[PDB]
């Protein structure tokens, strides 16, 4: 048998098998209390002489 | 309670209010960064007239950042004391009206001036009350003059009976850059003589002239320039954080130096401003501060006020100090210089104390002085209006965009009899 020796449930581990690649989870840039979840970012100046 | 909003239009505004924006920090003790230190009472028991507490103890200003272009913006972020500014005052414009009046003002005046109101009533509403506006910007720009009136225009449509504070900077009949020059002053002061309550003059080349003769620098830069202004304008309102024992306040100078609506044009000064040469050498005393103050070497406009008649004057004093000396030379002023103050005012002068002196003076004085020596500016501006209206140059950057040669026409018009009125007061 597949299953268990006592009560219903499998016993031959699992056999799974994803769909795609499975990438781009969409990390979001905001937090539980949203700021804009900041990191250092490019400035669109003039040269700061 | 009462909360004075700042707004700083054009790049002169920008950096006028980094500069006078440090040496409010620098008396209220508030660290670049937003916190204060100091340990002293007598700062944060008024401090909402200027900062805003922001809920983690920072002190945030009342200011309203206008330019139309980003380039001035980065630079007062980027520099010390800049990031006291909340960045949501900041607006920002990407076109830019390049020394050109009317293009600042109508159709690149327009799409900037819904979202820049939307921060004023924003940030006014806010407090539970408001004591007025001072603007501060400059009238031979392009957008400190063209858009900054603009803004002047709605916020006293809307808001009626709140004061009209404006420091602006004028042409400099000597230097001569921003080569469209008396366009955009004229443009702007036939709007402004009707639509405010308080202008205050400042020139460029009378701040050179307090730079090299009576503070000896020998290359004032315009951070020097900027930072002496700063000092005329924080000792205008330093009784609106600090007590006294003869208090004044905006309202108070406006009540006062101002015998008709109509004529509302000021001289400013500040004492005392001399080197190191004669720092240690002379006695700081109440005389010392009028006698060095009442000449043509340290007001901050290009007029000589012996050439025409003080209508109205206020001596505004600062520091701890005796308050015989203070009328006695504002009486000795009248006794001596009889000529030079008009007949039919007696004691043409208010007297007010700051018991709150500057950082490292123990006493100073600031002067807004009404006058019909502003009378000579406006001639000296005129004459070169119509030497190159007559001859219809540089209007087609004028015409393209809106305007017609009615609204030209009303300029020196309204503006002329200005100078009409303050002859009938000579
Ligand atoms: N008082 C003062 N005047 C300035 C300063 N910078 C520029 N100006 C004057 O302002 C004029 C330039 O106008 P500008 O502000 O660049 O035009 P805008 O940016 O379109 O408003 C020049 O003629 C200068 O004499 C400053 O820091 N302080």
């Amino acid at each position: 048998t597949s299953l268990h020796m006592s009560k219903l449930v499998p016993v031959t581990d699992l056999s799974p098998r994803p769909s795609f690649r499975y990438h781009a989870d969409t990390g979001s840039l905001d937090a539980t209390l949203l700021p804009v979840d900041a990191v250092p970012q490019e400035r669109i100046g003039r040269r700061l002489i | 309670m009462r909360e004075i909003v700042h707004v700083q239009g054009g790049q002169c505004g920008n950096q006028i209010g980094a500069k006078f924006w440090e040496v409010i920090s620098d008396e209220h003790g508030i660290d670049p960064t937003g916190t204060y230190c100091g340990d002293s009472d007598l700062q944060l028991e008024r401090i909402n007239v200027f900062y805003n507490e922001a809920t983690g103890g920072r002190f945030v200003p009342r200011a309203i950042l206008m330019d139309l272009e980003p380039g001035t913006m980065d630079s007062v972020r980027a520099g010390p004391f800049g990031q006291l500014f909340r960045p949501d005052n900041f607006v920002f414009g990407q076109t830019g009206a390049g020394n050109n009046w009317a293009k600042g003002h109508y159709t690149e005046g327009a799409e900037l001036i819904d979202s820049v109101l939307d921060v004023v009533r924003k940030e006014a509403e806010g407090c539970d009350c408001l004591q007025g506006f001072q603007i501060t910007h400059s009238l031979g720009g392009g957008t400190g003059s063209g858009m900054g009136t603009l803004l002047i225009s709605k916020v006293r449509e809307e808001y009626p009976d709140r004061i009209m504070e404006t420091f602006s900077v004028f042409p400099s009949p000597k230097v001569s850059d921003t080569v469209v020059e008396p366009y955009n002053a004229t443009l702007s002061v036939h709007q402004l003589v009707e639509n405010a309550d308080e202008v205050q003059v400042i020139d460029n080349e009378a701040l050179y002239d307090i730079c090299f003769r009576t503070l000896k620098l020998t290359t004032p830069t315009y951070g020097d320039l900027n930072h002496l202004v700063s000092a005329a304008m924080s000792g205008v309102t330093c009784c609106l954080r600090f007590p006294g024992q003869l208090n004044s306040d905006l309202r108070k100078l406006a009540v006062n130096l101002i015998p008709f609506p109509r004529l509302h044009f000021f001289l400013i000064g500040f004492a005392p401003l001399t080197s190191r040469g004669s720092q240690q050498y002379r006695a700081l005393s109440v005389p010392e501060l009028t006698q060095q103050m009442f000449d043509a070497k340290n007001m901050m406009c290009a007029s000589d006020p012996r050439h025409g008649r003080y209508l109205t004057a206020s001596a505004m004093f600062r520091g701890r100090m005796s308050t015989k000396e203070v009328d006695e030379q504002m009486l000795n002023v009248q006794n001596k210089n009889s000529s030079y103050f008009v007949e039919w005012i007696p004691n043409n002068m208010k007297s007010s104390v700051c018991d709150i002196p500057p950082k490292g003076l123990k006493m100073s004085v600031t002067f807004v002085g009404n006058s019909t020596a502003i009378q000579e500016m406006f001639k000296r501006v005129s004459d070169q209006f119509t030497a190159m209206f007559r001859r219809k140059a540089f209007l087609h950057w004028y015409t393209g965009e809106g305007m017609d040669e009615m609204e030209f026409t009303e300029a020196e018009s309204n503006m002329n009899d200005l100078v009409s009125e303050y002859q009938q007061y000579q």
